[PDB]
């Protein structure tokens, strides 16, 4: 969610 | 917390809805991965406290938090997993070559990291192949602690009952991503169609070349009644013993  | 100046963001590894991920260095001596929270998505002080709980958890199968930058944009310094995400790993070159022992091996490691979370009275909330990171020699680690409706348990998606037993449901789904080599759950069904079918008792059938013994474990993770789904301690052990206790007559096929 910060990188999928 | 650490001086943002000691951090260097070399390569961008990917971008998501709430920030980005970068390979880089720390103190010039340490290869790290830096996650960035794109401002305006999360209140700082808020994310601030959820993060303190990321410090407490320390396991061999949980991507380790190294340091943090409190100033926006927020930097989360963690450990670098060379092979990226498991979903990427599975969908990529190696998917062709991975067989059941490697897959069942990777699942056990995840069950291991989750058995630790289980003991810690914690819950992940967002368990799926996209949140498993792979390193060297097939080392898998659970990352990014919590929409993926197809990975979510009915009682969680509808009534917000998130428990370690809703992660067990997510794990059973993860198991199909492994046996399918990265394919999306409930192929041909959109979330609403999934939500409605699962409510009526529908469960995914046995993936091609997948053994019934392994599919049966999935269905146990997919029981309607939460407290009737097995623990991660059970899943960990079952998977570790798989080819001795459960499938000793196992023979490699075309894909599995």
């Amino acid at each position: 969610x910060a990188x999928a | 917390e650490i001086p943002r100046e000691s951090l260097r963001l070399e390569v961008k590894l990917g971008q998501g809805c709430f920030g980005e991920v970068w390979m880089g260095t720390w103190n010039g001596t340490t290869r790290v991965a830096i996650k960035t929270l794109k401002p305006g998505t999360m209140s700082p002080e808020a994310f601030l406290q959820e993060a303190q709980v990321m410090k407490k958890l320390r396991h061999e199968k949980l991507v380790q938090l190294y340091a943090v930058v409190s100033e926006e944009p927020i930097y989360i310094v963690t450990e670098y997993m060379s092979k990226g995400s498991l979903l990427d790993f599975l969908k990529g070159e190696m998917g062709k070559y991975l067989r059941l022992p490697q897959l069942v091996d990777m699942a056990a490691q995840i069950a291991s990291g989750m058995a630790y979370v289980e003991r810690m009275n914690y819950v992940h909330r967002d368990l799926r192949a996209a949140n498993i990171l792979v390193g060297e020699n097939l080392v898998c680690k659970v990352a990014d602690f919590g929409f993926p409706i197809k990975w979510t348990a009915p009682e969680a998606a509808l009534y917000g009952r998130f428990t370690i037993k809703s992660d067990v449901w997510s794990f059973g789904i993860l198991l199909t991503e492994l046996t399918t080599k990265g394919r999306v759950p409930y192929p041909g069904m959109v979330n609403r169609e999934v939500l409605d079918q699962v409510e009526r008792g529908y469960r995914m059938p046995c993936p091609p070349e997948c053994p019934e013994s392994l599919h049966d474990l999935m269905c146990q993770c997919w029981r309607k009644d939460p407290e009737e789904r097995p623990t991660f301690e059970y899943l960990q052990a079952f998977l570790e013993d798989y080819f001795t206790s459960t499938e000793p007559q196992y023979q490699p096929g075309e894909n599995l």
